[PDB]
């Protein structure tokens, strides 16, 4: 299902595509999987810590 | 973990990758031709090394 | 009023005047081990990876 | 909202109370970023009161971890509400959907 | 030297009486204000005795005369 | 030599807010490296204006309400911080926005000024519920490029400011998202040049030629540390 | 407009090759921009001099070995690869070399001319077994930009060379190796800058810190069409 829902967003089926780097601005050697995830900020703060 | 990743990454060879069979005078020009992108960077060549 | 000049003093205050750090619990050794500051614009301890 | 759920938000968000819910269904009359107001149809309507709702909505509120809660109405104004339905969302919550 | 502490050994023997050394280089290095023989370079007082005895002018055993033969002109010039 | 120099040929306005932009003829490799210079360039010193700071009527803080607005004060700063406004003259601006009735708020009910230019009036700002509701904002707007927090503005001035002075953090920069490829140029008796296509995404207040001249102008100047001083 | 100038500490030379430059302060995010602009430039479109063709009697391809020489016909490449030559005058040049007697051979003992200088000439060639072996051979030096090996330029010559010509990957670019590194700049009012440090190492015929300011001014003259 997540291949079909894939191809039907016009996105590659194996789910990883080519980067380039944001300093020297060439292509990574590999496919690197990239996708949207859900984070969470966590009560740990830092300055609550300092 | 990272550390070894990428030298174990970069320590490696392919059969038929790129530049392979070349002969090089130094590693200097190694990196310059692996910055240039003309060679992959698994590829038996020949070096001379002191 | 953290004025300059109070940076200005510190960054050579702190130069060549090691720093222990500890992490709990300190199973061995070492677990204190000391380094020497630098200073950064943040609020958490920068921790060489090697370490 | 999580864009990658498992369909129980919407059972927690309603199910927890921090958000407001429409005791019997009606058509939003007025509404404020404090207070939501509904006229309710008539087959609600019982003989002996007015018959219209008043949900007065929690601004900025301390909590016990020293953390804002507040609830914004997710309606606007003149559209149909039903029974069991979200009016404001909660502190975390988006259009009634548990959004952490 | 600065970093590490290899070479500092060998004139000294031990590693334990290093820091007691520097120390005691230091305190008369401080607060006796007597010019150090290592240059200065923009160091610190306790890592130029480090590099003073990286280099070796000092020892324990003349560590100990120079401070007798001032004290010993005192005394003359008292009396 | 053989060397031979980019010309900027075609600039190609796929809509008010994409863009695109060709570089040609350009030399083996020269490409990969015109093309990340710019895109490092344009996308983190392009100035541009930004609301900066709000005062509304009758609110004392960000923190509180008021009645027949349907949103927070939090949403109207958050929903002023996409303004996207186009300044000529001078580098600070006053805006002033008046509103009654029952309806939407969009930027097109600001007091239009002549040396003030609205991309967006479409871009709905707030929502009045009732009637006799008013509302009424004076909206300041300075120009600069980067990212400005709002914590260095207050350490930078010094001046007391009245109570109601709403600050709102400032993300001058206009561009928000470019791209660039390399294809092949076509000459009759060179076969090996490259061309430079360089896609611009931004908010108006930005033509992509003046862009793209700014970031030129800039790497220039940058260079002119390493052309004679060693 | 009010972006800030860096002013060049100070250029640490090793020796005559290897030098290293630290820029401070930098713009943040600049010094990645300029340290790869300088990188590409410089391992792209340098342009010098450099052998591409030699052609020796009595091989007749790579594999080939002559008699009388410790060292196999690939380290020759090699070793005439690792060759800087300066030309002044004219843009071609093809140089002989006979050499014979016990020892090894080395640039000095090539005919040369007025308008083709060698830094190195105890730069070794080839160590001779007996006197009774001679060396001599015919090399192409030419004037070009960049780097280009010899097997993209094989297909480039369609003409059927006479068999025994050899191809030698052309260094044109002086610059044997360039390095950069960018680290947090230090003012008490803005610590967000950065600084760069540039480490090169070049051949002979090139002083190290011109090649940095010949880079700066091929960059500048190709962006000078959009300056104003």
């Amino acid at each position: 299902e997540i291949k079909e829902l894939l191809k039907l967003g016009d996105l590659p089926t194996s789910g990883q595509i080519r980067l380039y780097d944001g300093r020297t601005g060439e292509q990574f050697e590999r496919p690197v999987t990239v996708g949207y995830m859900y984070m969470l900020k966590l009560n740990h703060l830092v300055d609550d810590k300092m | 973990q990272d550390v070894v990743l990428g030298l174990y990454y970069m320590t490696r060879d392919c059969v038929n990758a790129k530049g392979e069979g070349m002969v090089l005078t130094g590693p200097k020009e190694a990196e310059r031709l692996y910055r240039s992108g003309l060679a992959s960077l698994h590829a038996r060549v020949k070096v001379r090394i002191t | 009023r953290e004025e300059a000049v109070v940076w200005d003093i510190l960054d050579e205050v702190i130069r060549e005047h090691p720093v222990l750090l500890n992490r709990a619990p300190t199973l061995h050794r070492l677990g204190i081990q000391a380094f020497e500051p630098v200073l950064i614009e943040g609020k958490a301890i920068q921790l060489h990876p090697l370490v | 909202k999580p864009l990658v759920g498992t369909g129980m938000e919407r059972a927690v968000a309603v199910d927890s109370g921090v958000t407001a819910v429409a005791k019997r269904g009606g058509v939003v009359q007025y509404v404020d970023a404090s207070r939501i107001v509904i006229k309710v149809n008539e087959d609600e309507m019982y003989p002996g009161e007015a018959g219209i709702d008043i949900y007065n909505l929690t601004k900025y509120t301390r909590s016990n971890q020293n953390t804002c809660i507040n609830q914004m109405p997710c309606v606007s104004l003149g559209e149909p509400v039903e029974r069991g339905d979200v009016l404001a969302d909660g502190p975390s919550t988006d259009l009634g959907e548990l959004a952490l | 030297a600065r970093v590490t502490v290899q070479d500092a050994v060998e004139k000294i023997g031990n590693r334990f009486d290093l820091v007691l050394v520097a120390a005691r280089r230091a305190r008369q290095m401080q607060v006796g204000g007597k010019d150090p023989l290592v240059p200065e370079e923009n160091d610190k007082t306790t890592v130029i005795a480090l590099r003073e005895i990286e280099e070796g002018l000092i020892n324990n055993q003349i560590l100990d005369v120079r401070e007798r033969q001032e004290q010993q002109e005192q005394e003359a010039a008292e009396l | 030599t053989e060397f031979l120099k980019p010309r900027l040929v075609d600039i190609e306005q796929v809509s008010s807010t994409h863009a695109k932009v060709t570089l040609e003829p350009l030399e083996r490799g020269f490409g990969h490296t015109l093309g990340n210079a710019l895109r490092r360039i344009l996308l983190s010193s392009m100035p541009g204006c930004a609301v900066t700071e709000v005062e509304i009527d009758g609110v004392l803080h960000e923190y509180s309400t008021k009645e027949g607005v349907q949103e927070d004060i939090l949403e109207i700063l958050l929903n002023l911080k996409g303004l996207a406004v186009r300044v000529q003259g001078k580098d600070e601006v006053i805006l002033t926005l008046n509103k009654s009735g029952i309806g939407p708020v969009t930027a097109a009910d600001i007091t239009h000024d002549g040396d003030v230019e609205i991309v967006k009036p479409q871009h709905v700002i707030c929502h009045l519920t009732d009637e006799n509701a008013s509302i009424s904002m004076r909206i300041k707007v300075q120009r600069g490029r980067g990212y400005v927090p709002a914590s260095t503005r207050i350490h930078s001035e010094e001046d007391e400011r009245p109570i109601g002075r709403l600050l709102v953090d400032a993300c001058y920069s206009p561009v928000e998202r470019i791209a660039y490829n390399v294809e092949a140029a076509r000459v009759e008796q060179r076969t090996d040049l490259d061309k430079l296509v360089i896609e611009m995404e931004t908010n108006g207040t930005i033509d992509p030629e003046e862009a793209i001249r700014r970031a030129a102008t800039i790497l220039a100047e940058q260079l002119e540390a390493f052309v004679d001083l060693r």
